[PDB]
RNA sequence: CUUACCACUUUGUGAUUCAUGACUGGGGUGAAAACAAGGUAACCGUAGGGGAACCUGCGGUUGG
RNA sequence: GUAAAGCGCACGCAGGCGGUUUGUUAAGUCAGAUGUGAAAUCCCCGGGCUCAACCUGGGAACUGCAUCUGAUACUGGCAAGCUUGAGUCUCGUAGAGGGGGGUAGAAUUCCAGGUGUAGCGGUGAAAUGCGUAGAGAUCUGGAGGAAUACCGGUGGCGAAGGCGGCCCCCUGGACGAAGACUGACGCUCAGGUGCGAAAGCGUGGGGAGCAAACAGGAUUAGAUACCCUGGUAGUCCACGCCGUAAACGAUGUCGACUUGGAGGUUGUGCCCUUGAGGCGUGGCUUCCGGAGCUAACGCGUUAAGUCGACCGCCUGGGGAGUAC
RNA sequence: UAGCUAGUAGGUGGGGUAACGGCUCACCUAGGCGACGAUCCCUAGCUGGUCUGAGAGGAUGACCAGCCACACUGGAACUGA
């Protein structure tokens, strides 16, 4: 749902450069984005379920990259969770 | 394959014997190849060629009789669930010695009978007959 | 002689069992037609009526 | 699968397992050594009892544990990669996927009126209940709720439950084509978490039809049969609870490999650059059947074949999914 | 049987002991153990061995040998290598 010139933003200002579509901090940046904004979605329904489900494989995929990132670099990794915000 | 690519060579093995094949491949690796080499100066196969730099690919050609495929069994003994490693002196013998057990020992990989000259045993990797 | 500790002992308070107890729980005992085409398939969950086992509602299954 | 046995369905922590190439280490592993593994017992060869049992000599065995030295294929570690798994991206397609928001008719009953007077009604049979006080039907408007006839399906989407009028808003997932990017980021999961038909519950409403209960008649061997006539909970909405089904493909999830034939649905490439077309090529899906497997029935590339990872489960029938 | 534990876990000093040690004490710290099963309940002497079994295993631990523990029950010490 989450439109194509939020998509390009996000990777230009987290990737290593221009259309480095799939490293971590961008795919996380992307997960992040989007989990906000659903959570927009549910807060004014919360009997939707079939959608939330897809949010929770948002959250889930993006726990498994951060976990990713910690294990394979620190410095990225705590570089990314507070430029971002995250493990809040 | 996912977890255990060595089985995965060996039902390769077994089910393009059962299906009449003349060639079988997979992605290769290096056990793959020792294996395979095992295989080949034991009289089980023909031949093999790893062909690719960065996918090389494995090619085991399958040996019949007449119709009938010279291998009878492979089954995989060690597997991630149960690795198996035997000493020397506990090394099997695969039908009586009329087939092989492909051991891998700290000298390579070789055949039971191999290993059991060469005093070391090791990790069992299957048996063919 | 007197402190410190303490086994045992007495009390209370607790837990845990043992027996037995009305009761249970009434298991009773004795006393006040159709064989998937066949008085209305075979089932599953659930809720009702009633001595129940049955029947009915609602959803479901083919193992009719 | 059907004999007992795949959790209703996911997601997921611990845990288990882990593509590929170097390097390293040397934990597992392997090898050698050494030390220890009491004696007895057991086993082998002997010896003594007249033989045997029994006794006894020597040996072997004690399948183990530790330590040292070595090996380095494999597993582990540590390092560094790789790109095939997994993912991110770009663009389109189909869809009863979901939550909302209004939306319209068919049918539905009464009223609002006339039009009409001997009927309305039903079973094994009446009858009970309506009506001549105007009863039904007609058109007329209303009221209000339920549900969306055709399309419609051998269809589709969803993890499963399940989803079907039209239209908008929000939203989820899937798939296809090339390309880019990451760089093993994976699979499975006890516990846990969440979803979960129907009935039911609780709290407020709503109540057009229906309909357990209950209320009339007759039952039948007696009737609290069956039935028909009304009919309340419920059904519907909001929120909370329940957490169960023959929740079924009675078939856990994931990956790989193994002959065919007949379809359906949805993409897409080449060539007919007519719309299909002819030839591909994907995804889903229905049905035959080969080997194989199966007790058989059957399954059969969507496997119940051949394998690998992890999980759940079973262990005669009943007692009993019961008691505590 | 899912939490258990205040010499509880550790540390400094005293003390004590043949000896190390929370062994004990004073103070300090606030730990330690547990889903690789703590805690709690139940059962049980342990082993070489024995029996059974092709084996893997099961079942046992009478005799004999080794180790433990006990000596009416519960406390306690003394003496002494």
């Amino acid at each position: 749902s989450l439109s194509t010139e939020a998509t390009a933003k996000i990777v230009s200002e987290f990737g290593r450069d221009a259309n480095d579509t799939g490293s971590t901090e961008v795919q996380v940046a992307l997960l992040t984005a989007q989990i906000n904004h659903l959570q927009g979605h549910f807060a004014e329904h919360k009997k939707d379920h079939h959608s939330r489900r897809g949010l929770l494989r948002m959250v889930s995929q993006r726990r498994k990259l951060l976990d990713y990132l910690k294990r394979k670099d620190v410095a990225r990794y705590t570089r990314l969770i507070e430029r971002l915000g995250l493990r809040r | 394959s996912m977890q255990d690519p060595i089985a995965d060579m060996l039902t390769r093995i077994r089910n393009g014997q059962a299906a009449n094949k003349a060639a079988v491949t997979m992605p290769s690796s290096k056990l793959k190849v020792a294996i395979a080499n095992v295989l080949k100066e034991e009289g089980f196969i023909e031949d093999f060629k790893v062909e690719g730099d960065t996918k090389p690919e494995l090619e085991l050609t399958l040996k019949y009789f007449q119709g009938k495929a010279v291998v009878e069994s492979i089954q995989r003994v060690s597997r991630p669930g149960l690795r198996i490693y035997k000493r020397k002196d506990e090394l099997p013998k695969v039908m009586a010695g009329l087939g092989i057990a492909v051991v891998s020992t700290s000298k390579g990989v070789m055949t039971d009978r191999a290993a059991r000259q060469a005093g070391l045993g090791g990790e069992i990797i299957c048996y063919v007959a």
